[PDB]
């Protein structure tokens, strides 16, 4: 019965509260999102509870400018959120340079919004994981930002259920060179692993970064895609 | 037991670990199991799917799928039948652990 | 006044009848086991002026 | 018990018991009492000392040409409101440019002391007030609470042993009505005859007489305008 | 329980200001009498070390041409008091050309005696003792943390002051001389003191309406304690 | 680890080869053995510090 | 009341955190001062060379004006914070007033912000206390004190830090109204101050002198080495 | 038993979040710096080696903060970027105010100001 | 478990946070029941009453909450709640007539109605409204739209809708229902709605409990329907 | 009809501890020059029993010094000792904030 | 022992003196007065008497006199003089133990972080400073 | 054990004949006959508990 | 409430079965089981009984 509440240190340990935070978000719904050499593949899992639920109205997978996809594994009532503030944020640096923003320049100022938030001492921090992506000055970029206002970079990574048994699976199927297809072939393979038995054109959620631009797939590319790929 | 906070400083030790393994519970594709060998047990009638249930997120762990044989071929044994309807699957999702339950479906 | 406050009055009506070697109770004496002060104590008082 | 500390949690039973402990430090006072004629507001209190040398600490305070106040509980929130009230007076008395009447001050004073009452951050006043004054309908006597349910009487009476004062004024609220100045504070002060223990007499320098009146300003009195008003007086029947 | 200044007792009553009382009892002693000649003011200073230099020690602090002071207990609290009362007097001279009178000043003193309030700080722990000279002669004046301000005609804070109350009741009383006040309060200094009554331990402050001016007998005080 | 975690390894490698048939016990045995018993200690987006 | 927080009094009339951040300065380190007629000296112990570093920028003893010196105890960073306000504070009376800064007024300054720091809400008291020495006015030499509840308090002779007891005893043992100074008496002095500190290992010594007209001097740990060897001598006559 | 937060002191009196942020100090990544004149160095520990990253940062303990001055850090990450802007924002204002490089011991003051502005409020 | 006693709104461990869901109950007392249907160009709230006094009035008890002339809304929960929803919704929909110039769609309603609850949620010291809100209403190049508002601030939408006590059974049927591929010509939605109230409660009762709202592309505008024509439904569906 | 009084007594005043101060004053060896009621503000909460324990105390020092005419001072370093060089240790003091 | 050593069979001159550690262990019956009537502590002691403790415990042994036991007398806060006896011999041990008769400084750091389990005194603090 | 006072039947009670005949089914059955649960095959089941005010 | 959720799973106890506090019909009829050693008369207002008892 300790920390409680976010003012002050343990006696040896770290922030339960952002590790409670962190573990909220390990326990949300999987995705996966893979670097290549010229485009990123970002892909959710997005399971409706019932039959009654329409794939049409929320979506996963939401471009930030016309070149920057974003995905989390988390909530959305705080992935709005935080969106929403990404978006202004973006349209900002549109005004002062009159130029797009670049995405390193979108992480760090994310990242300084959440650890504004992480900030004591009356509001909790958010419980989601964000996986950022865009194509800018021609080579294609990924980071991962966390609750904890932290980031990193990678070149294929997973978040969600099981994220460890994909990530290992990731270190055995990826590799430095793909294409875009390749990519979104071993991104399904990787969610698929995880992911239950009953995939559709509905239950997952596909974007992608060419360098011509952001791209958000429809359901009638990836029904024929995943029309059993593999 | 279900509880693990009463050791590893002495069991599962560099050493000590030559067969002490550790041992989680398993995955997908077992309920499924447990409906095939425990519904084997009842006479089932020739056509009632069970398939049908395990798409259904219940959780119910791995005795339990005999409360609901138990409840349900004693409630056919309310009307003395041995013949197994879809019916006994509803009146034992609904007088099982239907609480907890189902949802929450916010917040992932 | 209570049944325990009847009894504490009617005996110290006989305790400060009992004081100056009266030959009985006294109207006084009943009364000032009631002007003991109810049992409301004290008060010492300070700031209430 | 454990939810018997702020005022902002209603209780189990939905008796907030701080307005109840404001009430039992309003019941630690001085006794004072007031009384109203048909044409003149008596209102009479009983001061006290620290120590033998020392001067006794002041009760009637004076407010406003025809409003006065007497007082029991606490003296900072005392003050408090006696600068607030006199405001009040001085900002109509700006603006209207007339007198004010007695009730309307009165629920601006309880609208004052109704925000310490509900928010967190402030406690409830501590406070005695009995409030004499002249509207065009002559004289009131309005008294207050700590939970700022001020009431309006012909005669009230509150503070230390003030029961016995209750008494008295029952047996007395129908012979108030008639009578003129002189007998009417002396029946104010025999009600402060029997709000103290027997065997000590009310001497001069520990009352205080405030009259207000229809055509009289108020005034407050202290010992020597007050000699005159301590003869014309009996023993206690002993 | 009682924990903080916003939270009455089931009997009273705080239990803050009640705990500011007790830790006024720790402090060094005090005693004025108010006399018709004038008001006379003592106090200890309770030197501790020969590097503890006398004259810096402030306990008789000088308000007005004719309004002298004495503190109490804790230091920084009467700092603050004594800076203010400094600035109000001031302040009335200024919008009266005249002198605020003493009532009116410890009047004007505990206006925020208690102000205390940390929202919407703590209340101070410090006992003043005030004398002056107004138009109706001499004054003597006591008030208290808690605001509850009286007249007293001989009164004795702080440290021992019940001794000093009863004995001080005992030769008192209302048409008494100045020096002949000035050696009863010593001679109950060092009764309440505890060590050798010379030239550094105590200090006087004595206000006459024809010596209206320096309250403060300078070591002819020596004098005064050698005639004992 | 604390002194034979080594031995723990050395085992489940073994084990690896007793579910499988071998008598060469190479390296990825032993990785796959060490990925038994050295994950969990694991779980990373938890570097910070 | 409990040792939380600074706002509560006791149940027997006290308050916990000024004499709980008092503890901070009864256990840290040592440092007096004096002052001589003409000239005044004060100095600190506990050097504490970690053999590998510079200690320029530690430095102990500093100044706000060319007339008044520094000193402090417990927390160094309190310290900090009440000496960048304080050269603001003596910068800011320079301003209006066209005085040389007194030393009384920048004291009650310092104990002024003090209280009013420790009065409010929920503000940690600076667990410091300093030494303010300066000779301005007809070149009069004062030295005040400081304390947690901000009490400036004038001595002329004064022991902070660890064992501060043992240390202000030997000034009492010493202390001679004879003679004067005579600034031969008071280095000399110093000297024996600085051999009465809590360790007097010869080379943790730190001592800074005015000279109520000059500036500020840093000795030379030779100097000092020939004042204990004359104190050693003494020593020596003694017997 | 005394520890609820940052303030108030101890009975001792010590602090609890100070010792307690060294002991959050004592789980990083190791820097060190040389004696060396005509020069100096930097020493820095990679944390999170794992094969699946991009190191396309140049710069993850380093900060080059003004143009003759670089820092590393240790600690928890995310509150070094707040501090890192800051301290460049400041060395910024500086050379904004005076057209002269920032002399570094201002720069350090600055910062520990700034710190200490936490250390001492609450909460 | 807690353990933490859940006051505030933190994160627990494993992994949850209680507050919102014991919020997702204050649903639960408020005894009522929802169903919302959308199959066709048309759309159709059904929510009974349950008035035991003769005193009380009727036409104040009404739940359907005409929002603006093209949006309706129904509520369950606790009363209070749901009519400050109410009015935030009023005001936001004006809000964006006056700001865009056009009428809202009830997509972006709903947005902006989670975010206000998200931000609710977000910052503590506030109670996070504890009711349920699901809408309706006619959009152009999308034909009838429902939604569901959480208190959590969890928006969704979708064809068969139910929230309040008894809606795992409400949602059993409509699975059990919307499952044949038939059309929805209006009054097999109302047929659906009323049978599926009438199965899930099992009451078969007068014309006067429940209240209809609908909405159709002929009529865009909310409409709530009479005891006479909701009798002539009724008797329509009595076989 | 028994046990039926129930006389009240707590801590002394400062009279009834100046009274005390008589008592064992008088049954041991001091002097008859000295005072009592400044000890008496220095014992506020205190019992005779320890009154008792103040006077072998200055009985103590009358021992280290040869004195069997007690000082003033003899009964200021015992109330000294006692009640706060041996309350518990002697570092309740030591600062002035005060006077 | 009650009942016997200040109870009756009349006390006179018989001189009894008892020592412990601690307190908590002890029954108030016996600790009231009557029976027991001084109670003594002692302070773990003060530097100034510590260079003399340590001093004597090395004063019959071979040491080379350039190391400083002023880092062994400021560093332990709570030093009982087992600890000093221990260090003082330890030391001298650790130099005998390659049969040194005089000590290095860094046998001393040996011969202190033997005696006490974690010598743990530098920061907290250290850092006053 | 028997201490136990034999009762009347369940004619002194009413308004639960659904927990009656229901927990008269998961207790009084398989000491009546248990083989209709073994004509079905299926183990009987153990035990209940009765809850409220 | 109280009992360990290890206590909850079935096969072990099998349903926690809720016994409630009457409704009419069933207040009416345990009366009934409470009206029957009774030298009433023609006067038995059992509406009244069931109705005015919560």
């Amino acid at each position: 019965g300790y920390s409680f509440s976010l003012t002050t240190f343990s006696p040896s340990g770290k922030l339960v509260q952002i590790e409670y935070a962190l573990a909220a978000v390990a326990g949300g719904a999987p995705s996966v999102g893979i670097k290549a050499a010229n485009g990123v593949v970002l892909a959710t899992e997005k399971k409706q509870k019932s039959i009654l639920y329409d794939e049409r109205s929320v979506h996963k997978v939401e471009p930030i400018t016309k070149h920057i996809g974003l995905v989390y594994s988390g909530m959305g009532p705080d992935y709005r959120v935080l969106v929403h503030r990404a978006r202004k944020l973006a349209q900002q640096y549109y005004l002062v340079y009159q130029e797009p923003i670049p995405t390193a320049q979108l992480v760090q100022r994310v990242a300084s919004v959440m650890q504004e938030y992480t900030q004591s001492g009356g509001v909790r921090p958010f419980g989601v994981s964000l996986l950022i992506c865009g194509w800018n000055e021609g080579r294609p970029y990924l980071f991962q930002s966390d609750p904890s206002g932290a980031y990193f970079a990678w070149k294929a990574t997973a978040m969600g259920k099981n994220y460890v048994n994909g990530k290992t699976f990731l270190e055995k199927r990826y590799n430095e060179d793909l294409e875009l297809e390749d990519a979104i072939h071993t991104a399904i393979l990787t969610l698929k692993e995880s992911f239950e038995g009953q995939m559709t054109e509905d239950n997952i959620e596909v974007g992608i970064c060419n360098e011509a631009g952001f791209r958000r797939l429809t359901p009638t590319e990836v029904k024929d895609y995943l029309a059993a790929i593999a | 037991t279900n509880r693990a906070d009463t050791l590893d400083p002495a069991l599962l030790r560099p050493g000590r670990l030559d067969r002490k393994i550790e041992f989680p519970l398993p995955d997908r594709r077992q309920k499924r199991l447990i409906f095939s060998t425990i519904t084997s047990k009842m006479n089932l009638s020739e056509e009632v799917d069970l398939e049908d249930y395990v798409a259904r997120p219940d959780k119910i762990s791995g005795a339990d799928i005999n409360s609901i044989c138990q409840e349900s071929g004693m409630l056919a044994v309310r009307e003395n039948r041995y013949i197994v309807l879809a019916k006994d699957f509803e009146k034992a999702y609904k007088t099982v652990i239907k609480k907890d339950e189902q949802e929450h479906e916010f917040y992932k | 006044f209570n049944g325990a406050q009847c009894k504490a009055v009617c005996v110290e009506a006989g305790m400060i009848a009992l004081r100056r070697g009266a030959t009985e109770l006294t109207h006084e004496d009943y009364m000032e086991g009631i002007l003991e002060v109810q049992a409301k104590k004290k008060a010492n008082l300070q700031y209430y002026a | 018990n454990q939810y018997d500390n702020d005022v902002t949690v209603w209780s189990p039973q939905g008796r907030i018991h701080q307005i109840e402990y404001a009430m039992e430090a309003v019941k630690q006072g001085s006794a004072t009492v007031g009384l109203k004629s048909k044409t003149h507001a008596v209102l009479v209190a009983l001061k006290r000392a620290q120590s033998e040398l020392a001067a006794h600490q002041k009760k009637i305070l004076h407010v406003d040409n025809h409003i006065g106040i007497s007082i029991a509980g606490l003296t900072a929130d005392a003050r408090l409101l006696c600068n607030f009230m006199r405001q009040e007076c001085l900002d109509s008395r700006f603006v209207f440019d007339r007198p004010l009447p007695v009730s309307r001050l009165v629920s601006l004073i309880g609208s004052k002391t109704q925000i310490p009452t509900q928010r967190y951050g402030r406690r409830p006043y501590g406070v005695g007030l009995l409030i004499a004054g002249y509207d065009d309908m002559g004289p009131h006597i309005f008294q207050t609470c700590p939970s700022a349910n001020y009431f309006d009487c012909r005669a009230m009476s509150i503070g230390a042993r003030s029961q016995s004062a209750r008494t008295y004024l029952e047996r007395h609220m129908s012979e108030f009505m008639e009578c003129n100045l002189n007998e009417l504070v002396k029946h104010g002060l025999r009600a402060l005859r029997e709000t103290l223990p027997a065997e000590q007499d009310l001497t001069t320098k520990n009352v205080s007489i405030g009259i207000v009146g229809k055509d009289l300003e108020f005034t407050i009195y202290d010992d020597d305008d007050v000699s005159p008003f301590l003869e014309g007086l009996e023993e206690r029947p002993q | 329980y009682d924990r903080g200044v916003n939270t009455f007792s089931p009997e009273g009553r705080l239990f803050q200001v009640e705990y500011a009382i007790e830790a006024i009892k720790l402090g060094s002693t005090a005693i004025g009498i108010q006399t018709s000649e004038g008001v006379c003011l003592a106090v200890e200073k309770r030197i501790t070390s020969p590097l503890m230099e006398p004259s810096s020690i402030e306990k008789i602090v000088e308000i007005d041409a004719h309004i002298g002071c004495a503190m109490s207990g804790l230091i920084a609290d009467a700092k603050t008091l004594i800076d203010k009362a400094r600035v109000e007097t001031q302040n009335h001279w200024f919008t009266y050309n005249e002198t605020m009178t003493v009532e009116s000043v410890t009047q004007a003193v505990s206006n925020l005696a208690l102000q205390f309030g940390e929202e919407d700080s703590r209340p101070f722990g410090v006992a003043l003792l005030f004398g002056g000279v107004d138009e109706k002669g001499p004054q003597l004046f006591h008030m208290d943390p808690s605001g509850t301000f009286v007249q007293c005609d001989a009164r004795a804070i702080g440290s021992a002051s019940e001794g000093a109350q009863s004995s001080l009741q005992e030769v008192y009383h209302k048409s008494m001389t100045l020096k002949e006040a000035i050696k009863s309060s010593l001679i109950i200094l060092k009764q309440v003191m505890e060590e050798k009554l010379n030239a550094t331990n105590i200090e006087l402050a004595t206000v006459q309406p024809g010596q209206n001016f320096h309250m403060f007998t300078k070591e002819e005080l020596e004098e005064v304690i050698k005639d004992i | 680890a604390s002194g034979a975690e080594v031995k723990g390894v050395c085992t489940e490698a073994g084990m690896y080869a007793l579910r499988e048939r071998r008598v060469h016990v190479t390296q990825e045995d032993f990785e796959m053995a060490v990925a038994k018993v050295m994950q969990k200690d694991s779980e990373k987006n938890m570097s910070i510090k | 009341s409990y040792d939380r927080a600074i706002t509560v009094f006791s149940p027997d009339g006290h308050l916990f955190q000024v004499e709980y951040a008092q503890e901070a300065v009864k256990k840290g380190s040592t440092a007096v001062g004096v002052r001589g007629r003409d000239i005044v000296v004060l100095g600190v112990e506990k050097k504490s060379v970690a053999k590998l570093q510079d200690e320029r920028t530690v430095r102990k003893i500093c100044a706000l004006d060319d007339n008044v010196c520094m000193a402090f105890a417990g927390l160094t960073a309190d310290a900090r914070i009440v000496i960048n306000r304080a050269r603001v504070e003596c910068q800011s009376h320079r301003l209006t007033v066209e005085d040389p800064v007194t030393v009384e007024y920048i004291t009650r300054y310092i104990a002024s912000l003090k209280q009013r720091y420790t009065q409010s809400n929920g503000r940690r008291p600076f667990g410091i206390s300093a030494l303010i020495v300066g000779f301005d006015f007809d070149g009069t030499p004062r030295l005040y004190q400081t304390d947690p509840s901000g009490t400036y308090h004038a001595w002329k002779a004064n022991a902070i830090g660890r064992g501060a007891k043992s240390v202000r005893e030997f000034l009492e043992k010493n202390y001679t109204d004879e003679a004067i100074e005579t600034d031969d008496l008071t280095i000399k002095l110093v000297i024996k101050a600085l051999l009465e500190v809590v360790q007097s290992g010869g080379k943790n010594i730190e001592l800074a002198v005015m000279r109520r007209d000059q500036s500020l001097k840093i000795l030379n740990p030779e100097e000092i080495e020939k004042y204990v060897a004359e104190i050693e001598k003494e020593k020596e006559e003694n017997e | 038993r005394y520890d609820s937060r940052t303030t108030i002191f101890s009975p001792e009196g010590r602090l609890y979040q100070v010792e307690y942020a060294m002991e959050a100090i004592g789980h990083a990544g190791t820097c060190l710096g040389i004696l060396a004149n005509d020069g100096v160095l930097l020493a820095a520990e990679r944390r999170n080696i794992h094969k699946l990253l991009d190191e396309v940062f140049f710069s993850e303990k380093i900060y080059k903060l003004n143009e003759d001055m670089a820092c590393s850090v240790a600690g928890i990450t995310s509150d070094a970027n707040v501090l890192t802007n800051e301290l460049r924002l400041i060395a910024q204002r500086y050379l904004l105010q005076y057209q002269e490089p920032i002399p570094c011991e201002q720069l350090v003051t600055a910062l520990c100001d700034i710190k200490q502005a936490y250390t001492q409020f609450g909460g | 478990s807690a353990g933490f006693d859940r006051h505030i709104t933190i994160f627990s461990p494993e992994g949850r946070l209680y507050q919102v869901e014991y919020a997702f109950k204050a649903i639960n007392q408020g005894g009522l029941t929802s169903v919302a249907v959308r199959g066709k160009d048309c759309a159709v709230i059904v929510t009974q009453k349950k008035v035991p006094d003769k005193l009380l009035d009727s036409s104040t008890v009404t739940h359907l909450f005409k929002i603006t002339e093209n949006i309706g809304c129904v509520m369950t929960g606790m009363t209070a709640d749901s009519r400050s929803q109410v009015q935030r919704a009023r005001y936001e929909a004006a809000n964006w007539k006056y700001k865009y110039g056009y009428e809202i769609p009830v997509d972006m309603l709903c947005k902006r109605i989670a975010d206000i609850s998200q931000v609710y949620t977000q910052n503590a010291e506030m109670r996070p409204l504890g009711c349920c809100m699901i809408l309706i209403g006619i959009d152009e190049e999308q034909g009838p739209q429902v939604y569901k508002c959480d208190p959590a601030g969890y928006y969704c939408g979708f064809k068969a809708t139910a929230a309040g006590v008894k809606q795992t059974e409400s949602t059993s049927f409509l699975e059990k229902k919307v499952k044949k591929k038939f059309d929805w010509t209006f009054e097999q939605t109302v047929e659906t709605a009323i049978t599926c109230l009438s199965t899930v409660l099992s009451i078969d009762f007068k014309p006067s409990e429940i209240e209809v709202g609908v909405v159709t592309v002929e009529n865009p505008k909310f409409r709530i329907l009479t005891e006479a024509e909701i009798d002539a439904h009724l008797v329509a569906l009595a076989e | 009809g028994r046990l039926d009084r129930k006389i009240e007594f707590s801590l002394p005043d400062l009279e009834g501890r100046t009274h005390i101060f008589k008592i064992h004053a008088r049954s041991m060896s001091v002097e008859r020059d000295i005072r009592f009621e400044l000890l008496a503000r220095l014992c506020p909460n205190s019992t005779g029993a320890e009154i008792r324990s103040v006077c072998t105390e200055a009985g103590m020092f009358a021992i280290r010094a040869r004195r069997k005419i007690a000082t003033e001072k003899d009964f200021l370093e015992a109330v000294n000792k006692v009640i706060k060089s041996y309350a518990k240790f002697s570092a309740t003091p030591r600062y002035m904030t005060y006077n | 022992l009650l009942n016997q050593l200040d109870g009756f069979d009349s006390r006179g001159d018989v001189k009894v003196i008892m020592a412990t550690n601690r307190i908590e262990t002890l029954d108030p019956a016996l600790i009231r007065p009557g029976r027991i009537d001084r109670k003594i502590e002692f302070p773990l002691p003060d530097e100034k008497t510590k260079k003399r403790i340590f001093q004597i415990h090395t004063s019959r042994m071979t040491l080379a006199d350039d190391v400083t036991l002023d880092d062994l007398i400021m560093a332990k806060d709570d030093l009982s003089g087992a600890d000093i006896k221990a260090i003082c011999t330890e030391a001298g041990l650790m130099a005998l133990r390659e049969r040194r008769m005089k000590v290095t400084n860094e046998d001393f750091k040996k011969s202190k972080e033997n005696v006490l389990y974690k010598k743990q005194e530098g920061t907290p603090e250290g850092l006053y400073l | 054990s028997h201490e136990d006072p034999g009762n009347v039947s369940y004619s002194e009670i009413g308004g639960l004949s659904e927990q009656i005949r229901e927990l008269r089914e998961v207790i009084e059955l398989p000491l009546t006959n248990p083989e209709l649960f073994q004509r079905v095959g299926i183990i009987p089941p153990k035990g209940c508990l009765l809850y409220g005010p | 409430d109280t009992l360990d959720p290890a206590l909850l799973r079935p096969g072990r106890l099998d349903r926690k079965i809720h016994i409630d506090l009457p409704n009419e019909q069933a207040r009416l009829d345990i009366l009934k089981i409470h009206a029957g050693p009774i030298t009433k008369h023609g006067e038995i207002d059992y509406e009244a009984i069931v109705k005015l008892s919560d």
